[PDB]
RNA sequence: GUGAACAGCCUCUAGUUGAUAGAAUAAUGUAGAUAAGGGAAGUCGGCAAAAUAGAUCCGUAACUUCGGGAUAAGGAUUGGC
RNA sequence: CGUGGAGGUCAGUGACGAAGCCUAGACCGUAAGGUCGGGUCGAACGGCCUCUAGUGCAGAUCUUGGUGGUAGUAGCAAAUAUUCAAAUGAGAACUUUGAAGACUGAAGUGGGGAAAGGUUCCACGUCAACAGCAGUUGGACGUGGGUUAGUCGAUCCUAAGA
RNA sequence: GAAAUUGUUGAAAGGGAAGGGCAUUUGAUCAGAC
């Protein structure tokens, strides 16, 4: 199972960072057969697939 | 296919046999540097 | 086929041999001369226990500028190893033997390598950089490996005596005397 | 004979990492972690819980906490024969702090 | 043949470089650049009194 | 964000976590450090290193092509609420 | 005495083994060398009388090729840094995902381009060599796919100049 | 399918090199013999 490429799919369907994404690891069997900018959109809607949280940068103290 | 692999298989064995002729054959002035200086100098010490 | 120097019965013994193998030679050579003439569950149950670092190689040809180790002593040499990739080769040749041992149908618990050769294979060359923009040649040393494992038999006793005894005229009438005195 | 057990131990790290060089020490403290763990229980081949990880990891590779309070338990192994039958396993237990705890076997159910 | 032998271009290196003073080709990034040229002795060169 | 600052130091978006590893911590090293008393006695030579440094207020000579010298030298202050 | 070729001759030797190579096996010669035996080998080759020469090597920092000692040694130490689980797999320090810790810190280790490169782009399959460890990974290897303009460029205009 | 160089077996020798000449002992080995 070699999902480098679906991770660099997902990061320019989602339109973030790919260091922002996450792929449901249990799923690593399900995702590879990805393999479409389609595919991948089934994934994101239906969940497996996430866009993790900006991490935060809070100005309170400032 | 063993007769498919048995094929690629000598090929890249005469193939690389054939490179290291190359790396011979060269191998011998491969350092020839006309027009090379020598980092280090030595003054020659004496005095006239 | 046509194996290195055979003092083995050609009938009670298997045989099996790697070649062009990507392993040092001088460190297969050290870790050959190690198991020869061993019994051949002794060999690798040992081979097993290198893998570990419980006992050790002994370098005793190629040694220079190697460390000193305990483990050595049980050899009589202060300078030893484990040479991981050698051992494998060897580990993998041992199996093998010991298989066509039994295709053979030869007794496996009498078995013992007997002849063990590893000599040099054709280097292979890659290039290396050098300071003041020189070149050398960086190269690998691959081995052939060859081990024979025979049945031992401890079942040769012979006696061979050849008399032809050359007696002159006068040490033949003085053995005769000595008869004549009934001893 | 090797019984199937579970105990609860505290380890003392500091001094285990007693001067070691600190980019190393975080990474020490799972080779000690290990070791220690296959003094007790000799079963030669062990498996952390990644939180445990992040227990040892919290504070960054200088930071390591002084004592850690374990949970070891010895399971047995599966399939494919490991070269030992027996299995070692960490994970780390909450607590408050992990001064002056004694090693407890935990009973198991 | 007259030709022969001469085809090249070669030339000493002189003294200094450490190596023999025969005429060595010039050039690079062959196997044959730097090599003996002409002399009776060497691959490549002149034979000995060519026949006329 | 600090700060005069596109400086240095910390983070956010994006990006990497790739530069052969493991075990010990002897000598000599390479890089980085600290030293009691003395304070250049060291050496061809204060070479190398140390000291000084920001801002504010005071104070500022000889000389001068009158523009400089000048941040001359030399003092005092600096946080939080 | 020896070697490459030439004329003559032994109605010379030879697949029932010619030449070549190997041989702390034998004999002849002061020696140059010659001759036999054994092993290997597989197609041509010698004695004598003469002819002819690109005709005899230990050296030339000789020339070309090959190989040692050195030596399993010197080395693989700049740029802060890795760790745990799982999947994959014959095989995992190094691949992929999750978790965690970190760094570049907007004059970037980010996003684009110019010159130069030329298919490196991207997928599938693959691990002999290559990636100075490894390798299941790759700018590697094999099979394919991919670059769409009335407006973005060239094209047109002139500059120093040709 | 030579040589350098290398592995295995066999035989031999070895107190800061090895190798050579004269002569014999020991071991190995071999022709002439009729
Ligand atoms: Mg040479
Ligand atoms: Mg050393
Ligand atoms: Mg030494
Ligand atoms: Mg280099
Ligand atoms: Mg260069
Ligand atoms: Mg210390
Ligand atoms: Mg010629
Ligand atoms: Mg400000
Ligand atoms: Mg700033
Ligand atoms: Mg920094
Ligand atoms: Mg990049
Ligand atoms: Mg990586
Ligand atoms: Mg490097
Ligand atoms: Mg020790
Ligand atoms: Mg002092
Ligand atoms: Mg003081
Ligand atoms: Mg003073
Ligand atoms: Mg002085
Ligand atoms: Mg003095
Ligand atoms: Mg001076
Ligand atoms: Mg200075
Ligand atoms: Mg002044
Ligand atoms: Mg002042
Ligand atoms: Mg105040
Ligand atoms: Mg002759
Ligand atoms: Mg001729
Ligand atoms: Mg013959
Ligand atoms: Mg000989
Ligand atoms: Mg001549
Ligand atoms: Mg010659
Ligand atoms: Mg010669
Ligand atoms: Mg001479
Ligand atoms: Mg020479
Ligand atoms: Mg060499
Ligand atoms: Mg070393
Ligand atoms: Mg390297
Ligand atoms: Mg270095
Ligand atoms: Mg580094
Ligand atoms: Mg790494
Ligand atoms: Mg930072
Ligand atoms: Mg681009
Ligand atoms: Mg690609
Ligand atoms: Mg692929
Ligand atoms: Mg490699
Ligand atoms: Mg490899
Ligand atoms: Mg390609
Ligand atoms: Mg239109
Ligand atoms: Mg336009
Ligand atoms: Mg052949
Ligand atoms: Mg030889």
């Amino acid at each position: 199972a070699n999902l480098r490429t679906q991770k660099r799919l997902a990061a320019s369907v989602v339109g973030v960072g790919k260091r922002k994404v996450w792929l449901d690891p249990n799923e690593t069997s399900e995702i590879a057969q990805a393999n479409s900018r389609n595919a991948i959109r089934k994934l994101v809607k239906n969940g497996t697939i996430v866009k993790k949280a900006v991490t935060v940068h809070s100005k309170s103290r400032t | 296919d063993k007769k498919g692999v048995q094929t690629q298989q000598r090929v890249w064995q005469t193939e690389r046999f054939d490179k290291k002729r190359l790396d011979k054959r060269s191998a011998k002035f491969v350092n020839n540097q006309p027009h090379y200086r020598d980092q280090l100098l030595q003054r020659e010490h004496h005095h006239h | 086929a046509r194996y290195g120097a055979t003092s083995t019965n050609p009938a009670k013994s298997a045989s099996a041999r790697g070649s062009y193998l990507r392993v040092s030679f001088k460190n297969t050579r050290e870790t050959a001369q190690a198991i020869n003439g061993w019994e051949l569950t002794k060999a690798q149950k040992y081979l097993e226990q290198v893998l570990d670092h419980q006992r050790a190689i002994p370098f005793r040809r190629f040694n220079s500028s190697i460390g000193r180790t305990a483990q050595g002593k049980e050899f009589g040499v202060t300078k030893a190893r484990w040479p991981a990739k050698s051992v494998k080769f060897v580990q993998g040749l041992l199996q093998n033997a010991a298989a066509n041992a039994e295709a053979k149908g030869l007794d496996a618990t009498k078995l013992y390598v007997s002849h063990i050769q590893v000599n040099q294979a054709p280097k292979q060359r890659r290039r290396t950089y050098r300071a003041h923009g020189r070149i050398n040649k960086y190269e690998s040393s691959p081995s052939h490996i060859e081990l024979v494992v025979t049945e031992k038999e401890e079942a040769v006793a012979k006696a061979a005596e050849k008399k032809v005894v050359r007696l002159t005229s006068r040490q033949r009438g003085r053995i005769a005397a000595q008869k004549r005195i009934a001893a | 004979l090797k019984d199937v057990v579970t105990r609860e131990y505290t380890i003392n790290l500091h001094k285990r990492l007693h001067g070691v060089s600190f980019k190393k020490r975080a990474p020490r403290a799972v080779k000690e972690i290990k070791k220690f763990a296959k003094l007790h229980m000799g079963t030669d081949d062990v498996r952390l819980a990644p939180e445990l990880n992040q227990a040892i990891w919290k504070r960054g590779v200088k930071g390591v906490e002084y004592r850690l309070r374990l949970r070891i338990s010895r399971k047995r192994n599966e399939e494919e024969d490991a070269k030992n039958p027996l299995f070692s396993y960490v994970e780390p237990v909450l607590v408050a702090s992990a001064k002056g705890l004694q090693t407890v076997v935990v009973e198991e159910d | 043949s007259e030709k022969a032998g001469h085809q090249t271009s070669a030339e000493s290196w002189g003294t200094g470089r450490a190596v023999a003073r025969i005429p060595r080709v010039g050039g690079g990034g062959t196997g044959r650049s730097g090599q003996g040229a002409f002399g009776n002795m060497c691959r490549g060169g002149r034979m000995f009194a060519p026949t006329k």
